[PDB]
């Protein structure tokens, strides 16, 4: 049969996916995507580590001063003084009692009582999320694993605090809460797991990462260490076995190898599979390919090592991934630098890859304890941090306390050679690869091998124009908002970076906290000027905007006002800077042609021989082309109303943007409207000044709209105002318009009341997806009830507009958006919201101004409407952008140190 | 060495007598039978110095060169002895019925 | 098509194989084999736990006294005072203090400066490894992993440091120590991990050591969790913010429910896959199935609980085992019960499992914590303990303090019912399975489902007819080893036992020490006897052996001794009741029978006919067959020699030992040479006079017309028949004379000068081949191989002196130590004692034996293996035994001491 041939393709599609689902689950390579690290000596980023490795030197100081401690009779040369160091000097970070409580909601005592290892793992932990390029609270609800290296060093030991109902002493000191603190405040579900293994902590914490990733119970996870000293007592401990080196410098693999000097420190490293990593689109630095574990075992003693651990270690670590020693470069070995430690590792490293190794190609062998020391729990993983920055700038640094090799290891086989100088490590041909060993005191080895990142090619579509580029910087106080524009207009400053990846970097990887600003700009110089001024304390420019809110999304009503909002050039070149904008004017135009000859376009662009702004049978057209097309522009950036209200005629368009209607019949029924608007042209008069005050005064002579308290515009009629405009003579009567003989409103509207209905009785509403709470009538209706009948009553019946405001504020919306090419009704929407109860926290925002309307403008009142609340998609803003490197979080900081 | 030409016993039993009584003068005492082949040498009292001793007062034993660090790779007299030898010496369907 | 045939074949294999592959690597069922648990209450092993749960009770109790707390200062009924406690009650060990240094190779100072929890982890890893029915020292050098859950709690921080130049404080108080000291003092070699996560830690570590069984990194896995209490500390913070009951219990879902109770406990578990449970052979209690972890997240407070995230685990957990809610019978909820951890909890299993469950079967809740207490780190392990305990009996224990049900959840909608009263869960056709919850202070969450063995218990034969059955003992110290015996004897005098299943558990379930004993008994009077005897102090019994050892091993060398120890019949009933020797005895019958016309077996069994053991033409061959025999016997049980020495003819029996010789050559040499040597009979004597070889060298100067020098002062003959009653008389004060039945020859004399010829030709046709085994020739006083034992060579072993003086010292001083004597009765011992006491070498050489003139049973020469055994030798015992069911035995009995440390 034929069938036979079908079932061998899909038995081999089978096959070859159960294989591609082995290796997965075997094998998968994981990829790191960004990296932090604390270490002694004012290094606070893996830029200024790499900056110290490559010159070459240590941080090795004096003891601390803040913490304390009794430097006076700490310290005693002879080594057999009970509680005394015959050492004292040690790498120790710079501030280690600084943290800022109110960004992560702690209480000052909780603070205190707050280990000083939880405190930096935290803030480490969010400039790790920051610098990879993710949003912070875009991670909240995922599945995020934890894996740290921590132990306990005695914090707090010397204090009696009876008054802690709370119970903030136990869980500030606790392992596991090292690690449940961040996953509660970063908000991951991921396994949160704290294990302590001697000083290979971090290498296992690695591994058991690198599991849980494979098997899929997490997509994430943050891997590290952490170590910070808060009493003497370690230093005590050792100074009674002679294990440390009496001037404090680790020389591993030198020819004195006296003992260790200890230091602190924290690092983390972020991992994720690569294949995820690809797809979401984040950086690599480095790929993690296999990893193994193993126990020393009998040996000669519980504390020595043994090399056929180790040997077996590597061998493992070999196999596993699927390489064959050879294609390893260089190994960063533990190098504690004792008398006798160095010599097994060496010799173990010579037998497991010296052997049958190229005499051209020798395996390159140094350790990072050589600058800054071994930083206790934390030590394996960062020395991967120095693997990685090697696999980066394209060099391995040197090793310090070299030119003396230690005699006990034989190195005339040529298989290993040390690190004297920087050797070049530029990419080529070969794969570079490189191994980092961690061998604890328990007796856990580990070994894992890490590989060069694959090759992006150009990702560099720049087109950096003179378009417009928003800047938006947030933070959760006015001093770290100081702080984070100084850094921005710092980082601008450097002739090197583009305003649109600046914008996009500010816009799509940082927070939103509660203190925001904004900043408008289409040069760097403007940029830079208006981030100094917000810096300052003072912001004057309208270019600059500010402001403090305390949620994170508002109800938005989109309101349409009536008319006197006319300016020539309405928007105008905005027409040639927006597609969007352009698109919806055409398709009105169409709409409307098979009308009218003239076009709406060049009326807005002051094209010759076309009608000007002074009839309203042309009027009323480009207003209403004006207003859907700022509202779909509004929409366009992530903006999307929850009910549309309408003052007079605008309600049409009000309709439009509800989908109650459509385009032609919208464009029929304002056409029709505005031609019997021109045959009623001989009486009218509109006139603004309580209803009862108008009724009083209004029985001589025989109300259109009501706005607030005190504004009410009347009917249109020349001899019974006439009179009226001077019979109040008590502020009554002074605002006027132009409204030449319009009478809108008025018994007058009545006269025909046939002709509209005719002409309109042809429209086919449809239900609306958004609330339409009308102003002729205080209710929500659907598109079902929109007739001509309606249309009619609408022009005739009172349009009241305090009421339908104060029943949205009290229902619950607080955001109002005006949308008109001028803000005419802003003022009165404001004071009724005052007025009325609602919420003390509205925001009213207007659109293009009669002295604006380019698309700077349009960016201003969207920056002024989101540092209030509402969000907004500024991505949207910069199209084809590249996003930069921007600076971590400027901390407040703030000293926590629990005094005896 | 030398002496070769005999029984694996024979070999395994010398290298242990001098491995033990190599490490009998570094302990201290001048007898073999306070030495046993099993317990470690961190338990006997073994150091870092005397370690290295030890390894000295085997090279001058048999004459060849041994590792600094031959103490903690091999931590007991046998091992080290055993070290010290070593050294010197129809279908289609019901089948394609795993596809479904 | 034949090609397209093959190739369709091979990809479906392919494709079989690589499921299979992805279900093991995915999940791959684990199996408990064995389990360890010390608990307040004096609760140390398994079946009291279970005896407790059953019946019914508590633990509380008051605070320990002999710790060195302030009882005074502590208590103080107001729960304001600062460093005081509202509570005197809570779960505490019997006898934490305890520890038995000298079986560990720790320093007592060591010892002091230790964590209680390292020593309890410990003693409860040896007695975990030795309740699996597993050696101990087989697991040294394998791929066995720990993980275990543990903390610091504050021991010797009160104290003073002293001198520490060991440094034995900071390893002592270390948590990773904990777990990296198990792994050092067993000798394992896999991955060792001190996870840390709040309460569920334990649990936590079991999760991460499946992921290492399934991969392949570990072959087995020891997972546990400790928590014992140095400071009151705990106590006092948890009173100041009063988040513990008023009466010290832990009403697990009860209306009265107001706070936890603290307890101590360590537990552990022993895992291993379930395909490699049914290789090796080894018991499986419970099936390991799934597990899950997730995080509370985001949620009201850092230490409250959320239910959306247990629920999330729970359905997680089922859906990674395979399985539906519907088919899990009992949960073991985490049931702290405080303020408002149970509302929370049984919603989320009301919500997951309840949901749409059949009202016939409605899931049985329960909590172990109503019964002995939080026991913090060590709380997932036993909820697992108690739910394989409730597994293997067949029955649910039901939970305490469940007179009035919490009112703040629904419990008549229907779904999960508490479980109030004594439930039985016997054995169906359906498959009971239960899960395991564990939700920590941190915001950890685990889930565990576990299920049922599978019957495999329907195999056995328990076959016993009456032969004799060894018991050995061993201990590290005699106070052990009498506790040992004391076990062993008690454990015997009930009567549902068995001896072949004691015998054969002791000779391979359990380890071999310094200090060793056996008894040797067909009946459980006799052996009850024997251990009594050993129990009570110096048992003088012919039975009972006893020794002291140092050495693994020796190098055991076979010694030959020849004639002169004849007696009649040589293991009759031994030829009867042993199968090898009957086999080896026919087996040299075949070449026999061409030269002769009895058989060796009718002279053994006293049969008509024999010629008796009277004329040398007969003794000589019939002393070959058993001495051959022996030695054969000797190979099993595994007692490969290294070196093989004889004295007389009996040298070409240790010729047929190492190889040289085959049994055709062997039997014709013997039976010739007895031939052409009966056939002159009637020449002298031997006549051996223990004089000194000096003294008879100086002596036989009237008579020039030495056979043997075994002894410092020992030799034979020289001389003629008249000569030799000349020199029985001569000297009259050198005495000791004669003492030699041998009077119908004389050999190595002049007189052996006369059938040189005969000899030669008679045996011509040897084929020497090369010996697999050091020959050691006594009278060339030299090691040769095999290739030149020609009949030249025989002839000068006739005509020549024999030493066995010479050749046993540089045997002792080449090195070897153990000496066999491969004989029907011992007659050269004496002289070997002798020549190894005079001897430069290692002063603990053993010699043995073999049957006696009376004691020629098989129980006589098991006997003797005994007392070879005891002293250092090999010897594999089940052999002994052959086909038998092992049975259970306790555990080593501890010496434990006080090693607490006080201000």
């Amino acid at each position: 049969s034929e069938k036979v041939a079908e079932y061998l393709r899909r038995a081999t599609l089978d096959l070859r996916a159960a294989r591609q689902r082995i290796r997965e689950l075997e094998s998968d390579p994981i990829a790191i995507v960004s990296m932090a690290c604390r270490l002694p000596g004012g290094v606070n980023t893996p830029q200024r580590l790499w900056e110290l490795l490559r010159e070459g030197g240590e941080t090795l100081s004096g003891f601390p001063t803040d913490r304390g401690w009794d430097l006076a009779r700490l310290h005693h040369p002879d080594p057999d003084n009970p509680g005394t160091s015959y050492v004292d000097k040690g790498g120790f970070l710079d501030d280690a009692a600084g943290f800022d409580a109110e960004f992560f909601g702690v209480s000052p005592r909780e603070a205190a009582a707050m280990d000083p290892q939880q405190r930096l793992l935290l803030e480490t932990s969010w400039e790790l999320v920051e610098n990879a390029g993710i949003d912070p609270h875009s991670l909240r609800g995922t599945a995020t694993g934890v894996f740290l290296g921590v132990a306990k060093f005695g914090y707090g030991e010397d204090t009696a605090a009876a008054e802690d109902v709370e119970g903030y002493s136990v869980t500030g000191v606790a392992p596991a809460v090292a690690s449940g603190r961040i996953s509660y405040t970063m908000g991951l579900e991921g396994p949160s797991i704290s294990v302590d293994t001697a000083c290979s902590s971090s290498l296992v914490a690695l591994h058991l990462a690198v599991e849980s990733l494979r098997k899929g119970e997490s997509s994430m996870a943050v891997v590290g260490g952490a170590a910070v000293m808060a009493t003497p007592g370690v230093f005590v401990d050792f100074s009674r076995q002679r294990a440390l080196a009496a001037d404090g410098r680790s020389k591993a693999f030198g020819a004195g190898a006296d003992g260790f000097g200890f230091s602190e420190g924290v690092t983390l490293v972020l991992l994720e599979r690569l294949s995820e990593a690809r797809r979401n689109g984040h950086e690599v630095l480095a790929v993690v390919r296999g990893s193994a574990l193993n126990q020393d075992g009998a040996s000669n003693g519980l504390s020595a090592p043994s090399g056929p651990a180790q040997r077996r270690v590597i061998r493992q670590a070999l196999e596993s991934c699927g390489l064959e020693p050879g294609d390893v470069d260089a190994v960063e070995a533990h190098g504690t630098g004792t008398a006798l430690g160095d010599p097994i590792e060496a010799n173990a490293l010579l037998d497991t890859y010296g052997r049958d190794r190229d005499a051209d190609r020798p395996l390159w062998l140094g350790s990072v304890k050589s600058n800054i020391g071994h930083t206790q729990a934390a030590a394996g993983v960062t020395g991967l941090l120095k693997v990685v920055l090697a696999l980066r700038n394209g060099e391995l640094p040197a090793t310090l306390h070299v030119e003396e090799p230690t005699p006990h290891v034989d190195w005339s086989s040529g298989g290993v050679a040390l690190l004297a100088g920087n050797q070049p490590w530029r990419r080529g041909e070969r794969t570079r690869r490189a191994a980092v060993s961690a061998f604890g005191i328990s007796g856990t080895n580990a070994h894992v091998i890490v590989e060069e990142a694959p090759e992006r090619e150009h990702r560099e579509t720049t087109a950096h124009d003179g378009r417009p580029v928003p800047l938006v910087v947030s933070a959760r106080s006015t001093a770290a908002l100081r702080a984070q524009a100084a850094q921005i207009a710092e980082l601008l400053e450097r002739p090197d970076a583009d305003l649109a990846g600046v914008g996009l970097g500010l816009a799509t990887t940082r927070a939103r906290h509660e203190h925001r600003a904004a900043v408008v700009a289409s040069t760097r110089e403007e940029a830079v000027r208006g981030l100094r001024e917000i810096a300052a304390g003072a912001a004057t420019a309208d270019a600059v905007v500010e402001g403090v809110t305390e949620v994170d999304g508002r109800n938005v009503v989109f309101l349409f006002p009536g008319q006197g909002s006319q300016w020539a050039g309405m928007g105008a070149e905005l027409l040639s800077s927006s597609p969007v904008f352009a698109g919806k004017i055409r398709a009105c135009d169409e709409s409307m042609a098979p009308m009218q000859d003239w076009k709406v376009s060049d009326v807005l662009r002051q094209a010759p021989g076309a009608p000007g702004l002074d009839r309203v049978d042309v009027v009323q057209p480009v207003l209403f082309a004006v207003m859907v097309s700022l509202a779909e522009l509004w929409r366009s950036y992530g903006v999307e109303p929850a009910a549309v209200v309408g003052h007079s005629q605008g309600e049409i368009a009000a309709a439009h943007v509800a989908g109650a209607l459509t385009l032609e019949d919208a464009a029929k029924l304002v056409v029709g409207r505005s031609r019997l608007m021109r045959s009623l042209s001989g009486e009218g008069g509109m006139a603004a000044v309580g209803e009862a005050a108008v009724r009083e005064r209004l029985r001589p002579w025989q109300v259109a709209a009501v706005n607030g308290p005190r504004s009410v515009v009347v009917s249109g009629e020349p001899g019974a105002l006439r009179a009226f405009s001077e019979d109040c003579a008590a502020e009554g009567i002074r605002v006027r318009d132009i409204d030449v003989d319009y009478a809108s409103h008025s018994p007058q509207i009545e006269r025909v009341r046939e002709e509209l209905l005719e002409t309109t009785g042809d429209i086919a509403p449809r239900p609306a997806r958004v609330t339409f709470h009308s102003t002729v009538e205080s209710r929500s209706m659907d598109g079902t009830e929109l007739d001509a009948r309606y249309w009619y009553r609408n022009l005739r019946e009172t349009v009241r507009f305090a009421d339908a405001v104060t029943r949205l504020a009290e229902s619950g919306y607080d955001a109002f958006i005006e949308v008109s090419p001028h803000p005419v009704v802003v003022q009165a929407v404001e004071e009724a919201v005052e007025e009325a109860d609602g919420a003390e926290d509205a925001v009213v925002v207007g659109s293009l101004h009669r002295d604006g309307g380019d698309l700077s403008a349009f960016l201003r009142s969207m920056a002024t409407a989101h540092v209030s609340g509402v969000d907004i998609r500024w991505d949207v803003a910069l199209p084809g952008a590249a996003p930069f490197a921007l600076p971590t979080y400027p901390f407040q900081r703030k000293r926590y140190w629990l005094q005896p | 060495d030398r002496l070769a030409g005999l029984p694996r016993a024979e070999r395994t039993a010398e290298l242990v007598r001098l491995v033990r009584t190599s490490t009998a003068t570094v302990l201290g005492h001048d007898d073999p039978k306070a030495v046993r082949a099993t317990t470690p040498f961190k338990e006997l009292g073994f150091d870092s110095l005397a370690a290295v001793r030890l390894r000295n007062l085997l090279n001058a034993a048999t004459g060849l060169r041994l590792p600094s660090t031959l103490v903690f790779d091999h931590p007991n007299a046998s091992a080290v002895a055993g070290f010290l030898d070593a050294e010197l010496g129809e279908l289609l369907e019901a089948l394609g019925r795993e596809l479904d």
